[PDB]
């Protein structure tokens, strides 16, 4: 590697040796463009079984899919751009879904409200991803290396400042839960020997 | 300009080609030249190993290419108007004066090459015989330029010492030129070069 | 400001939507202290380390100087008062700073603050040193670190944490950097206290 | 910046036209 | 530093061309230098107008500096040796082993087959 | 007809839907070139111009 | 669209397009020896004398001169 080590959000995996416990490695993560296909289907499929099936059904349909989606992939999300559109794209699609249920689609008639709340208090209990900006760089230099960002575009229309909480920083990132995985595991393995040893 | 290139582009664009055409970028064209004096008197020697050049380079003063480029001044001129020319207004010796031997990287440019050999003065009968081929060797050096391919300007070029080889013919007639060319190359890169 | 600057972190997928969120409401200079104070809040809540925080942290500190003076300021608080947090809490403020450590976003002039002497330091603050350079061994060399400790120009600043007098406080610092695992670092500590 | 321009314009007019590397004494 | 580059403008190989004395060099040099000269800059020897052979700035079935018919690296430090009336250069040993025993002066998959009498030394 | 557009003015659809070139250890940064040179001079810095029509200069 | 960023079209995705800028983002003893000749060749040079119209004589006083310069230089 050139200048140094790339730190970057989440998309890298910094491999460590075992014998020196020392970073050696950088691992990219993307998300395979044959996961992409298999969400995009399954969100089609979510979308063409609508016609016999309440909101509350397809709503509960997709965030079946979306956190089937986030929960496997987690931090390889981050890092595939065409899958924040195709998110963006999805859950819009889903929305107007909705708003075809009924015989309107006005933006003012139905606000992120009337979707994004929870089932308890009567909405919907929609997850949501689509409203984060999208980073947005140059695309002659996109193929070409990473450029950094540059701008951000907007992913959904809401309130002005409405702030929704992204579903992914709920979720936590899965070298965090390998290193905790390995420090809780090694830990219950040393208190299992003493409390053999001890007879406590 | 601008304008310019956009116009000469459009013209070949739609008139005399119908080929869709990639364009580049627009860069300039850059120049090269010293800053401080050679450090080390480099040298070089020709192919037949008895002719000997020991050259040092070293910048102009101000007003000097310009005065060339504007024609002040020219190699058809008189060599005592020439070194009066010389010696009035930049205060030159006039065995400096009378050094002076050719321009530039072609006629008129803004190179200036002056040969000053005290032990190769007594056979400079030989010198002036080999001294057009020096000429060529240095227009072909100040013309293509090591750096990066580009024109060398400001630069005066001193000679040393030539130890000609003694009625060279064979070895004199077109092995100096290219030992020429090695010499102003390898005195202008131990000069501190600048873009 | 605090419940805006929570939705503003939990709203954003990606730190730099984080921290152009968080300069897009323009807050004035008499809030960055609470908006350092909170980024760590928000981070020690985790239940896990996550580099998002520290990132931001380090985006903080590479657009004004201000955010790293209060940055610096904040460690020395929180290095004051090591023992009211918990051992989670313990584990992230130590990744934080310990990112802002090797990715240069700090000076290394705050490392003054930590005086290693086992009269003075509780226990966690030991847990919270020794999780701190654990990940600095851990992220970039100990030849690097090593090479980082032993430059001339601050060596004030290392001297509470490399002591070179009253041998003591020498050997524990010694048997300190041994029992973490790192050894390495002491070996010209250890040829100190073998020379006297 | 400044002070990297020339070794810029070197480096980027060279790797246009001619070979990357640069000896001093590539000629003596 | 190396034996690769030109003799005259010590420059690297980018259009070279072959002369009849044994010595390549480059063709721009060749041009200007001996525009009128008529004899090879190398060692003074005389030049033929005929006696130059060209070996780059056209279009070549090998792709690079190398040997045409070994299809191996016959660069400066190899041994080579040229077709004088071909043009195309080899590896000397290669070239010599298959024009001794299977008499193979031809190319490998070309099949230019010619005499075993037109091979010289390029540098 | 390039499919791009100044802040100020409209938006339209896109009219028609390696190149060493745009080699990065190729090509010298200093100023970015904008719209609005692509569209001053639009011979000069788009490739694939068509149906360009070229501005009044200044009066 | 505008610059290279941005979408070319916003009627396609479930966006506005507003693509806004990014606030986070960061901003010689050989030469000594041949000046002595030089000096000594000037100052052969500098003595001319075409007022006395001399001949010979001249280049006798010349070498002269040179020979007084070569003990002065010794």
């Amino acid at each position: 590697t050139s200048y140094e080590e790339f730190t970057h959000k989440d998309g890298v995996w910094n491999l460590q040796n075992e014998v020196t416990k020392e970073r050696t490695a950088q691992c990219f993560l993307r998300v395979d463009d044959e996961s992409m296909q298999r969400f995009h289907n399954r969100v089609r499929q979510i979308l063409m079984a609508s016609g016999s099936t309440t909101f509350t059904k397809i709503v509960n349909k997709w965030n079946t899919a979306l956190i089937g989606l986030m929960t496997y992939f987690r931090e390889a999300v981050v890092n595939t751009q065409e899958l924040l559109d195709l998110l963006v794209k999805c859950e819009n699609k889903i929305q107007t879904r909705i708003k075809i249920g009924l015989n309107s689609k006005m933006p003012s008639r139905f606000p992120p409200v009337v979707f994004y709340t929870p089932k308890e208090l009567g909405g919907l209990g929609m997850l949501s991803m689509g409203h984060v900006l999208i980073p947005q760089s140059d695309l002659r230099w996109s193929k070409q290396t990473d450029v950094g960002i540059t701008h951000f575009r907007s992913g959904m229309s809401h309130e002005e400042d409405q702030l929704i909480p992204n579903l992914y920083r709920y979720i936590q990132p899965w070298e965090s839960e390998f290193i905790d995985s390995q420090r809780v595991w090694a830990e219950y393995a040393l208190k299992r020997q003493e409390a053999i040893a001890q007879n406590r | 300009g601008e304008l310019y290139l956009d116009c000469v582009m459009h013209d070949l664009r739609k008139m005399y080609s119908e080929i869709d055409i990639k364009v580049a970028d627009p860069v300039v064209t850059f120049c090269e030249t010293v800053v401080e004096t050679s450090s080390l008197k480099c040298f070089a020697e020709t192919p037949n190993k008895k002719n000997k050049i020991t050259m040092i380079a070293e910048p102009l003063e101000k007003g000097l290419a310009e005065d060339i480029e504007n024609e002040v001044v020219q190699i058809t001129w008189n060599r005592k108007k020439l070194g009066e020319f010389f010696q009035t207004k930049y205060d030159w010796d006039l065995l400096a004066a009378r050094s002076i031997w050719a321009f530039g990287p072609d006629a008129t440019g803004p190179n200036i090459l002056v040969d000053d050999t005290l032990p190769s003065e007594v056979d400079k009968a030989l010198l002036g015989s080999v001294k057009d081929s020096i000429v060529q060797g240095f227009q072909w050096g100040t013309r293509e330029g090591p750096l990066c391919d580009e024109l060398i300007r400001n630069v005066k070029f001193k000679i040393l010492d030539a130890v000609v080889a003694q009625e060279p013919l064979h070895r004199g007639g077109g092995q100096i030129i290219p030992t020429a060319r090695r010499v102003v190359y390898s005195a202008f890169l131990m000069a501190t070069p600048r873009l | 400001f605090r419940r805006t600057i929570y939705l503003a972190i939990q709203s954003s997928l990606d730190f730099e939507e984080c921290a152009h969120k968080l300069l897009k409401m323009e807050f004035p200079e008499s809030q960055t202290k609470e908006l350092c104070n909170m980024i760590l809040d928000c981070c020690a809540q985790q239940r896990t380390y996550e580099k998002f925080f520290g990132l931001l942290a380090g985006r903080f500190c590479m657009l004004k100087k201000e955010y790293m003076e209060s940055f610096e300021g904040i460690f020395k608080e929180q290095y004051d008062t090591i023992h009211r947090l918990e051992t989670n809490k313990l584990r992230n403020v130590a990744k934080m700073f310990a990112h802002l450590l090797y990715t240069d976003s700090l000076p290394w002039s705050v490392l003054e603050c930590i005086k290693l002497s086992e009269e003075t330091t509780t226990s966690s603050s030991r847990i919270f040193v020794k999780i701190f350079f654990q990940e600095l061994c851990e992220y970039m060399g100990l030849p690097k670190l090593n090479a980082r400790l032993k430059d001339e120009t601050l060596q004030p600043f290392f001297e509470g944490l490399l002591p070179r007098d009253n041998p003591r406080n020498t050997r524990f610092a010694i048997n300190f950097f041994t029992s973490i695992g790192l050894g390495g670092l002491t070996d010209e500590l250890r040829e100190h206290l073998k020379n006297t | 910046p400044a002070p990297h321009l020339a070794r810029e314009f070197m480096i980027k007019t060279r790797r246009r036209k001619g070979l990357s590397e640069d000896v001093s004494i590539s000629k003596f | 530093l190396p034996f690769d580059h030109c003799s005259l403008s010590l420059q690297p190989f980018v259009y070279p061309v072959c002369t009849p004395d044994g010595i390549v060099f480059d063709l721009l040099n060749i041009v200007p230098w001996l525009k009128k000269y008529g004899t090879n800059p190398s060692n003074g020897e005389k030049l033929d107008g005929r006696s130059l052979i060209k070996l780059n700035f056209s279009k070549n079935s090998e792709g690079k500096y190398h040997c045409p018919v070994l299809f191996t690296v016959f660069t400066n430090n190899t041994h080579i040796v040229a077709v004088r009336t071909t043009g195309n250069v080899y590896a000397y040993e290669a070239v010599e082993q298959l024009n001794i025993k299977a008499k193979n002066f031809r190319d490998l998959l070309t099949d230019e087959p010619f005499s075993r009498q037109d091979i010289i030394t390029l540098q | 007809a390039l499919n791009m557009a100044i802040p100020g003015g409209p938006k339209f659809e896109p009219l028609v839907r390696w190149n060493e070139f745009n080699d990065i250890n190729k090509i010298i940064i200093r100023q970015p070139i904008r719209t609005e040179y692509k569209i001053a001079f639009p011979y000069l810095y788009n490739n694939l111009p068509h149906h360009v029509h070229l501005t009044w200069y200044h009066t | 669209m505008y610059n290279g960023i941005g979408l070319p079209t916003p009627r396609g995705s479930g966006t506005n397009g507003y693509v806004q800028r990014n606030l986070s983002l960061v901003r010689n003893p050989d030469i000594l020896d041949h000046e002595r000749k030089r000096r000594v060749e000037l100052r052969c040079l500098e003595l001319e004398e075409m007022m006395e119209e001399q001949g010979y004589e001249e280049q006798q006083i010349q070498e002269k001169v040179a020979t007084f310069r070569l003990m002065l230089l010794e």
